[PDB]
């Protein structure tokens, strides 16, 4: 391995960032969302706080995203931060759920938002643009697209009666989901309380939008209403009013992202989205930055890593610089190597 | 006497030193003088580098000569004839970096069976012979294999040592060292090339030759040609997944018939091939891996042997052309002038028929290896090239004939004919009527 | 009507009279040419999986290692039946076909519609346990021999192509770990992350150790010795054996007390209270009865 493809090498009053609010409900995703309606269970609102961020603002690179005051911790992802914060049927049933969603939920709902360029198009992106800076929705809204349509392949499904296909995909997934009585407190299986909090995610982010090709939302509507009284009953007593009584940090949801959005701070987000794209240099640069980034939220976590190793950032730079050079060399040439006259004289 | 080129500005004034500092140790002959003036004005436009309207050798009283050199980057683009119906190359050249050298990329994307084809070749001249040139190459190809359903990827460099002599034969030795990626396996794809489909390196070094004396390559109508390939794959120093020896004798020539220069042109041809299985390290005694499909050869085409598929007179594994290690070729042509045409017009009308053998190499006869069944020690194989050899000259050899109508451009030969297969093997798969040939190597 | 004269066609070359001539079907995996020669179990566990639905269905079948290349599809485990002719082959059957090739009379239980809840505890095996055999063969330095021995010395003997293949292989298991979100999904630019800067490797770890003990849960669940109370195996026996025989085989160590992180092979051995290291014992003497040469 070249060092980034391997393990790191060791020497020898929270705050959650999350997305931004859409749709009526206090996020646009469906693992912001769980984390959030977490935190609204088990802590009190002068306990936590919420900030509006993107990946570009937290050094994890994946936002749903806790910043613990005590200790100066990062931690990303909804499992991490449950792992975090912290009979056997029950136990190993939210372990089965948590990862059968995490699994086969995700790439529905991809195919619900994100893969369909007519609900994308015109529901998703405006909801995504309307909670970042003025140059940000350029460039990371594309990355979340290309991601979710990754993650929505093994599917066989795209943007393209071909309708008997999704409502197929939809009940395996579906089915498997309707049997553990999310709303309950008796009857049927029964899971942990986490659990129920990233089921409403993303069963949520399913329901409620309103989209204009609305293919899954009638699939629950006609086939599966008790998850559908599921999402409507959790929504009405978790967050009332829309998600504006959360902890939002200085004030409100919107003002809650203008600490970490200055001009300076929005711009080298931008301009470093930008460098990622060039066409020879751009791999190495984000694998450079991203293994930097890495390494400050391991010294962050406890741990004291390695850091010398900039053989990426040195193989871009000699990548670029030895085709700029070429370039250079071939095309302005060098200068002539004779005269125009050469006389060469009989010797004696 | 006092010897003045004007002109010349991005050559260096050693390599063209070491072409008039001969001319003018002349220490009243007037011919002589004018004879190794004319003899170093020949050898100065082998160099590539000077254009051919320039050179003007204007004596006084001594002599004043003057060129023109070409310009530097020549980009390039069209559609190439390389043994296909299409190729669409673009083409970079730096003419001159230096003295004489220069460098060629070529980037043809091809939709028929080589999707791409990349390149780079530096080439110099060594020590001032304008003949003896000097490559050093660099590539990557991916090439639909479409007889033997498959592709072969192809990323490697090789260093190739040419040298043109004084008679006109053509010299080469290349050591070349690729990789040999064989995927994209069609559904119709045999046991065979499912058998081998992967890695190679195939690090080997080949001797070329070449004696053309065909007074024109497309279209010959006297003369001869002797072209001799001989490769060594892995065995020595070299090192590799295979390790072969392979030799290869082309023979053709031309002999005309009397009516004036009416153009009749009795053809002829003869083509062998030997592919051999050597072991790995220093020694000839030793266990041998069998070929892969990759290094055999492929019989019949258009190209090679009229009358057939373009991968047809082998062993075939279900319809895939998988290759043999023995073969045979050669053909008669009868090239009648067209009525109402004199003898100067391109076109021929061929009256060709052709013969082919392609056998592969087993090892019946001694069965006793059981477990680590495909290493061949060295009796084994002799035995085995022995019985492929005296398996070409068993049996009437593959034949088909025809008539044709044959095209002579300057790049390329096309042809046009009408084929009747009439001696095949089973499962070889003959074409019976109108096939269509371009191109320039034609048997 | 033309072709005056037909002989009978020519032989095949030495090379495909030797591997592509059994009287057997045979299935090509990911082995070596040892273990190929007596039947033992692959290295790769999606090649496992179909061997042991393969070996329960009581197939008499023959292995040969092979490359993807070879495959119909992308990926490896398939079948060649024997030939009818010597230079004529019946069509290839990929991994989807492999348990409709089988009939070996009543092949039902291999090949059956799990419950729902069965789903969701395949979906533990299919992610949480593959991606932590993934993250731990592909990335960890310490199975870097075992990575180069068991894919990239076989492929070839030259060092460029070998440390060519290795990087690809690197890559493509860096793609796969960082899009399955359990320590992985992140943003970083519109190309996926295909190194393993963009995968927190702890969140895999303890994604693959509450696998297990889940797992042990509903082992423990079933008194009947299989999953879900069953008197034979079925695939999701065979799914989960194909991981749990290669952690108690390839990455059972002992290094576990300079790094923590306990290795897969002893979280395997640990789960629960012992009900995974039986049930592959109890798999192995099912599938495998003659040999004895396990445990590491």
């Amino acid at each position: 391995m070249s060092s980034a493809w391997s393990h790191p090498q060791f020497e020898k009053a929270v705050q959650l960032h999350v997305w931004g609010p859409a749709f009526g409900l206090p996020s646009i995703d469906a693992e912001c969302l769980a984390a959030i309606a977490y935190l609204a269970q088990t802590l009190g609102s002068a306990d936590y706080q919420l900030i509006q961020s993107s990946p570009s603002a937290v050094p994890t690179q994946h936002l749903p995203t806790l910043y613990d005051s005590r200790t100066s911790t990062w931690i990303g992802g909804f499992t991490s931060i449950t792992a975090h914060l912290h009979a056997a049927s029950a136990t190993a049933d939210g372990t089965a759920y948590t990862a059968f969603l995490s699994a086969h939920a995700a790439p529905l709902l991809a195919l619900s938002l994100y893969v369909s360029s007519a609900n994308y198009g015109a529901a998703t992106r405006p909801a995504y643009s309307a909670v970042l800076p003025l140059p940000l929705p350029w460039t990371e809204p594309p990355a979340v697209r290309a991601a979710m349509a990754r993650r929505a392949a093994h599917l066989g499904l795209s943007s393209l009666k071909s309708r008997i296909r999704l409502e197929e995909a939809a009940r395996e997934v579906l089915d498997v989901l309707a049997e553990v009585d999310w709303a309950a407190g008796g009857g049927g299986r029964q899971v942990a309380a986490e659990v129920r909090c990233l089921a409403f995610g993303y069963l949520a982010l399913m329901l409620l939008p309103d989209v204009p090709r609305p293919w899954l939302r009638e699939i629950m509507e006609g086939r599966y209403p008790a998850l559908c009284t599921f999402v409507r009953d959790f929504r009405a007593r978790v967050f009332p009013q829309g998600g504006k009584l959360l902890p939002w940090a200085d004030g409100g949801a919107q003002a809650s992202a203008s600490a970490s959005a200055s001009a300076s701070a929005v711009a080298l987000r931008f301009v470093r989205a930008v460098m990622a794209e060039v066409p020879l240099v751009g791999e190495w640069w984000s694998r450079w930055w991203t293994a930097r980034k890495k390494r400050e939220v391991l010294a962050s976590k406890g741990a004291k890593p390695a850091p010398s190793n900039d053989l990426l950032l040195l193989l871009g730079a000699g990548l670029g610089l030895t085709v700029v050079g070429a370039g250079v060399f071939f095309y302005r040439g060098l200068p002539p190597f004779g005269e125009a006259v050469q006389v060469w004289r009989k010797p004696v | 006497s006092t010897l003045e080129v004007h002109g010349a500005t991005n050559t260096r004034r050693s390599l063209l030193d070491q072409i008039f500092k001969p001319v003018l140790e002349d220490t009243t002959t007037l011919g002589q003088v004018l004879d190794r003036v004319g003899a170093a004005t020949k050898k100065l436009a082998r160099f590539d580098i000077f254009k051919e309207e320039g050179f003007g050798v204007f004596l006084s009283e001594d002599i004043s000569i003057r060129v023109k050199e070409k310009s530097r980057l020549v980009f390039s683009a069209g559609t190439d004839f390389g043994n296909a119906e299409g190729s669409a190359y673009t083409n970079a050249v730096v003419r001159n970096i230096f003295g004489g050298a220069e460098t060629l990329t070529v980037n043809a994307s091809t939709g028929t069976r080589t999707r791409s084809a990349y390149n780079a070749t530096f080439s110099t001249p060594i020590n001032g012979n304008p003949d003896l040139r000097l490559s050093v190459e660099a590539l990557r190809s991916a090439t639909q294999k479409p007889w033997a359903s498959h592709e072969e990827h192809l990323t490697g460099a090789n260093l190739r040592l040419a040298w043109l002599t004084e008679k006109g034969d053509t010299h080469a030795l290349a050591y070349s060292s690729v990789w040999r990626q064989l995927t994209g396996l069609a559904p119709t794809a045999s046991p065979t090339v499912r058998a081998d489909a992967g890695d190679s390196l195939k690090s080997s070094l080949t001797h070329t030759f070449t004696r053309d004396r065909r007074d024109n390559p497309m279209l010959p109508q006297s003369g001869y040609l002797f072209r001799s390939v001989s490769e060594l794959a892995g065995w020595g120093p070299l090192n590799g997944d295979v390790s072969f020896a392979k030799t290869e004798v082309e023979a053709s020539g031309a002999l005309p018939v009397a009516i004036g220069k009416s153009g009749v042109s009795v053809g002829g041809g003869l083509r062998l091939g030997v592919l051999y299985p050597l072991p790995l390290g220093y020694s000839l005694t030793g266990a041998a891996q069998p070929s892969r499909i990759n290094d055999r050869f492929q019989l019949g085409g258009p190209n090679d042997v009229r009358g057939f598929k373009i991968g047809g007179l082998g062993p075939h594994d279900g319809v895939d052309a998988v290759g043999g290690d023995v073969f045979a070729a050669g053909s008669v042509n009868a090239l009648l002038p067209l009525p109402r045409t004199g003898p100067d017009s391109p076109l021929r009308l061929q009256l060709y028929a052709n013969a082919g053998r392609l056998v592969a190499l087993n090892s019946k006869g001694t069965d006793k290896e059981g477990k680590e069944g495909l290493a061949m020690d060295s009796a084994a194989v002799f035995k085995g090239v022995k019985s492929a050899v005296g398996k070409l000259t068993n049996g009437i050899p593959s034949l088909a004939a025809g008539v044709g109508l044959v095209y002579a451009h300057p790049v390329a030969r096309f042809e046009l004919n009408f084929s009747l297969p009439l001696v095949l093997r089973r499962g070889e798969e003959g074409r019976k009527g109108l096939q269509v040939g371009v191109g320039i190597s034609f048997l | 009507y033309f072709p005056l004269r037909i002989y009978e066609p020519n032989e095949l070359p030495e090379r495909s009279q030797q591997l592509t001539s059994g009287d057997l079907p045979t299935l090509y995996v990911f082995s070596t040419d040892s273990d190929a020669r007596l039947g033992l179990p692959s290295f790769n566990p999606g090649c496992l999986k179909w061997q042991t639905l393969l070996r329960l269905a009581n197939l008499d079948f023959r292995i040969l290692p092979s490359t993807n290349h070879s495959s119909p599809t992308g990926s490896l485990p398939f079948l060649l039946p024997p030939r009818t002719s010597p230079t004529a082959s019946p069509a290839p059957i990929p991994a989807s076909g492999l348990l409709s090739f089988a009939r070996d009379l009543d092949l039902g239980h291999l090949d059956a519609d799990l419950p729902p809840r069965a789903q969701a505890y395949l979906a533990l095996i299919t992610h949480s346990l593959r991606n932590a055999w993934l993250c731990a063969l592909y990335l960890d330095p310490t199975h870097d021999a075992l990575l180069r021995r068991l894919y990239v010395d076989p492929a070839s003997s030259s060092r460029a192509v070998r440390a060519a293949l290795l990087h690809q292989l690197r890559r493509a298991a860096a793609e796969q770990v960082a899009t399955a979100s359990s320590g992985g999904g992140k943003i970083v630019s519109l190309a996926p992350v295909d190194s393993a800067d963009g995968i927190d490797e702890e969140a895999v770890y303890r994604s693959a150790r509450d696998a297990l003990d889940a797992l042990a849960s509903l082992l423990r669940e079933s008194e009947t010795a299989w999953f879900f109370g069953t008197e034979r195996p079925g695939s999701f026996d065979a799914a989960l054996f194909s991981y749990t025989h290669l952690m108690v085989e390839y990455m059972s160590e002992e290094t576990e007390s300079a790094k923590g992180r306990v290795s897969l092979g002893r979280m395997v051995k640990e789960a629960g209270n012992g009900e995974l290291a039986e049930h592959r014992e109890r798999m192995l003497g099912v599938a495998w009865p003659e040999w004895d040469g396990y445990r590491r």
